[PDB]
RNA sequence: UUAAUUGGAUUCAACGCCGGGAACCUCACCGGGGGCGACGGCAGGAUGAAGGCCAGGCUGAAGGUCUUGCCGGACGCGCCGAGAGGAGGUGCAUGGCCGCCGUCAGCUCGUACCGUGAGGCGUCCACUUAAGUGUGGUAACGAGCGAGACCCGCGCCCCCAGUUGCCAGUCCCUCCCGCUCGGGAGGAGGCACUCUGGGGGGACUGCCGGCGAUAAGCCGGAGGAAGGGGCGGGCGACGGUAGGUCAGUAUGCCCCGAAACCCCCGGGCUACACGCGCGCUACAAUGGGCGGGACAAUGGGACCCGACCUCGAAAGGGGAAGGGAAUCCCCUAAACCCGCCCUCAGUUCGGAUCGCGGGCUGCAACUCGCCCGCGUGAAGCUGGAAUCCCUAGUACCCGCGUGUCAUCAUCGCGC
């Protein structure tokens, strides 16, 4: 009874990797990142900003 | 506002102390021998140090 | 001879070669395209040309991207470096540049990208 | 000359009006009862305007070659009002357009490239080429400077 | 889909960077690089003490080349373990250093100038360190401690100046550590020199 | 005759450069025709993203970007001259993939 | 108003904001149901489960609950210490981040000197600058951060590179017509041109004339593709705002422990006489409509794009090549015009609104989705006081792509 329902769609089926929250999330080829956590881990992954 | 950077201005006067005689009012001549005498990445900055040069040598015999 | 036109996007291609007068934009004839105006542009370099060299050379004008007043002012762009590089003719090229000094410098203007504060209307658009 | 050496419209005209003879082509049942589109709102005006769509169909094999039902969907889709939401563009329904091409594939005109579309038969561009040659003929009389 | 295959990598690579460094605190964790070949993952760490990396006996390191094959799926981690060559010059060793320090008791004005001295006499151009939070009361302050010659806006800021953020924890609160340094061999777009 | 496609992928432009560079001076050594390499369009990557964490304030954004280059580089066949080229030592950066058309 | 419409945000700097999409999930509200509470001590244990299980009743239903009796073959009821968890509170407890002062010209410092000292100078004055930008004087001499420099794209040239692109030219072949001159289409054929992208050059008050102490600098002129920070971006300092956020992570203090922990169903977060904020569509003649034509770019594409074929009037259903991307798909545009029809009227515009049928996503759209065909289809006929944005490819107008997205836009970002 314990387990949560499998969502495959919905704000439910996605968690940010890092911070686990239900909100926003960028996939753009496969981050899976809360908007928040994105910009402390950009310049990690290469970005740089132009 | 045109107003020189300090810097080139500085940077200026000690080639046309240290290597008065190979500098003459050509622009492309004190462009090439600014960009061998130094180690200037910039060509904007090659250029500016250059027009200036330039001026140094031109107030320099007119009086 | 070969000869280019940048306009905005818009990019034409000129070929240029001895014949009797046909030119063509895109394969077609000039006199059939219907927005009379850009007609007008890309009529009006050959104009100051001349009826001679109009009718002693044939061209074709192949142009992409842009719309068709931008399509039309790159025909128009390349039609006169054809003419002026065929003739190799000064007077002709003053000529234009008395007419119009874009003829043969080209419009280098390109639209400058849209920024935020409801980006959506342009760079400089904000709310109220 | 040929199709490019005259305005689309006349053509387009010419071509319908010429096409009204033959047999092969005739409304479907269906074809009053059904306006041109979605994106349309009100239902067409002519009872002409099924002529009017295989003259333009057939016209643009003679330019785009192998065409699909989709490609020309898109190319005959239009701008449709959303109500109190702003317009957009949507494709043209499909069954109109596929009906008057197997009809033409019918007439002979035209054939079928499997996975390219349908092109056009060399009779169908002696057809639309004799059509061109008649009316440059006559604006050659109306506009001298086509002789050129 | 290469795209949606380098950045998967990235987010590999600086997911295992926060592990880490979460692990690796008190072994003054430097930084990482990931280099792959058909034998399998080769991982590099460079640390401000490997000892204590290696542990005892390699129970350490042993323990955590499961979870990289565990918890983030690398076939065949090969670590490897390394020493920064100036610790003082990196600005994140500094900060988790200070941070740790701070976490000690020690006031922070005598760590923090020791800690910037330090640094200066490891050939330094310019250093700068902000202490945020609960230092001397309740009212959070902001402290700043600079030295030498530092630019911190333009490219050569974002190019050359190394940044390290830490945080320590301490019973009123957290401290907010920010470390800036100017690493000596960067040389400034109108430095010029003659000849 | 036989073809092989090398497409070499990266953002370090500079590790490009030197992969081509390497590729290409083992080329005339084996002397092989090797043509050159055409560097194709670099895609750009762009992820824009508000500034504040919370709600408050101006809305302000920041725009992100990878630019990852891409080169072709073709080469005939000679087995001497492609084996040559699993001994490259490649940087991590660089993404070498390489087919064979007829 | 509601059992509940979870909370934050208050002018500049809250109100298409957090919410960057609420049918469940999001979730923090409300109602109901169910399971726990690590690890220690007290007691028990195994004599057998703590957990599931038929047939039922309750239970929306769920061996959840109990009647019944099994397993299960292994240690876990209850009380105390203490938990785990907390989207529970406190952004005047904090860190980090972000807005605004402010891409504003400022902020400082070593020494000297002045005042008993708080402090003053440098940092001031004339001119100039976008500028604590620079020129001369100056009880000050020098330096740092900031500005500038720097970096990205666009603008023109050259070099290289070609299976992107080519009736460039090209020997040739096929087909269509031809007014027999010729033209077009496809192959064959080449790297020309464009594009493609690595490197370099091009613009520097560079020169002429003038103004300005002749300096700094300013103005006009020419050359030039390009002028004077070339154009557009990114880079926001010391500090302040106890500005917003502990409601994304971190984290002080307090509290919650069969709950403020965890899991399930439903409603709600949509409810409205109302005022306010920002937008959408119009308030028709440059109008409305049928036919036709030429026209782009940005990005995205494997539970995906899906060409192409087939059926359906459409919404869509089936099959389906090819595509993990310069090569296949979204892909084509809208605004534009021409030919013709209706012909200044709340009417043709205007469609809110409501009924029927059909299609689509999800297990589920009545609360509370979209799309399609038909029917109805109103208010709306130019808006007082007042205030908003913008200065060149910019504003307006036009559509498109994309983020969130199974479906949801009138939203944001970008073309």
């Amino acid at each position: 009874y314990n387990k949560r329902k499998p969502r495959k769609f919905g704000k439910g089926a996605r968690r940010c990797i890092r911070c686990g929250q239900y909100g926003p999330i960028i996939r753009i080829q496969g981050l899976m990142l809360c908007r928040h956590c994105f910009r402390e881990v950009a310049p990690k992954l290469g970005f740089r900003k132009y | 506002g045109k107003i020189r950077q300090g810097f080139i201005k500085r940077v200026a006067r000690e080639l046309v102390n240290k290597y008065p005689n190979e500098f003459t009012t050509d622009f492309e001549h004190n462009k090439k021998k600014v960009q061998e005498l130094t180690n200037v990445t910039s060509k904007k900055i090659r250029n500016r140090i250059a027009g200036y040069v330039t001026k140094l040598v031109r107030m320099k015999m007119e009086g | 001879i070969q000869t280019t036109g940048k306009r905005k996007t818009a990019i034409a291609r000129a070929v240029i070669r001895e014949g009797k007068g046909r030119v063509r934009i895109n394969g077609k004839p000039v006199e059939i395209i219907e927005p009379e105006i850009a007609r007008f542009t890309i009529l009006e370099p050959l104009i100051l040309a001349g009826e001679e060299i109009w009718n002693s050379v044939d061209i074709d004008v192949k142009v992409e991207g842009g719309g068709f007043m931008g399509q039309a002012e790159a025909a128009r762009m390349a039609i006169a470096r054809a003419l002026v590089e065929w003739t190799g003719d000064m007077s002709l090229k003053e000529k234009f540049m008395k007419y119009d000094r874009t003829m043969l410098v080209g419009d280098p203007r390109r639209t400058e990208p849209h920024k935020p504060n409801r980006s959506t209307k342009g760079p400089r658009a904000k709310r109220q | 000359a040929t199709v490019y050496d005259v305005p689309g419209d006349l053509l387009v005209e010419r071509v319908a009006q010429r096409l009204k003879e033959i047999p092969e082509i005739k409304p479907p049942e269906w074809a009053p009862f059904v306006k041109t589109g979605r994106h349309k709102e009100r239902l067409p005006e002519q009872e002409d305007w099924w002529y009017y769509r295989v003259a333009s169909i057939l016209r643009r094999v003679y330019l785009d070659g192998p065409v699909g039902i989709e490609r020309l969907r898109t190319y005959y889709g239009g701008r449709k009002n959303r109500g109190h939401a702003p317009e957009k563009f949507y494709k043209a329904g499909g069954s109109i357009i596929r009906k008057a091409l197997q009809q033409l594939e019918a007439a002979g005109f035209v054939e079928k490239v499997p996975g390219k579309g349908r092109v056009i038969t060399p009779k169908g561009r002696s057809f639309l080429d004799k059509i061109a040659t008649e009316l440059k003929k006559e604006l050659e009389e109306i506009i001298p400077e086509l002789k050129k | 889909a290469i795209e949606r295959y380098f950045i998967r990598e990235a987010v590999r690579e600086m997911l295992i960077d926060e592990f880490l460094e979460k692990e690796l605190r008190r072994a003054g964790y430097g930084g990482l690089d990931i280099k792959k070949t058909p034998l399998g993952t080769k991982v590099i760490i460079f640390a401000a003490n490997p000892g204590y990396v290696i542990g005892r006996g390699g129970r350490r390191i042993r323990e955590l080349t499961r979870i990289l094959e565990k918890q983030f799926g690398l076939e065949n981690p090969q670590i490897e373990v390394e020493e920064i060559k100036n610790p003082y010059l990196n600005a994140k060793v500094q900060a988790v250093r200070l941070a740790q320090a701070l976490e000690r008791g020690i006031h922070f004005r005598r760590a923090a100038y020791a800690a910037l001295r330090a640094i200066m006499n490891n050939g330094a151009r310019g250093v700068e360190i902000r202490l945020s939070g609960k230092l001397t009361g309740e009212r959070a302050k902001s402290i700043r401690f600079y030295q030498g010659y530092l630019a911190k806006v333009g490219n050569p800021a974002e190019t050359l100046v190394s940044k390290g953020y830490a945080q320590a924890l301490l019973k009123l609160g957290v401290i907010g550590v920010k470390v800036a340094i100017m690493p000596p061999g960067a040389r400034l777009p109108d430095e010029i020199e003659i000849i | 005759m036989q073809k092989a496609r090398i497409k070499i992928a990266s953002t370090n432009v500079r590790s490009l450069d030197e992969v081509a560079n390497q590729i290409k001076q083992i080329a005339e050594r084996t002397g092989v025709r090797m043509s050159g390499p055409i560097p194709l369009p670099t895609k750009r990557i762009r992820i824009t993203t508000r500034k504040s964490p919370d709600g408050e304030g101006s809305a302000t954004f920041d725009r992100w970007e990878l630019r990852v280059h891409k080169r072709l580089i073709d080469i005939e066949a000679d087995e001497r001259a492609m084996r040559q080229i699993m001994r490259i030592r490649v940087p991590e950066d660089v993404t070498i993939e390489i087919e064979l058309i007829s």
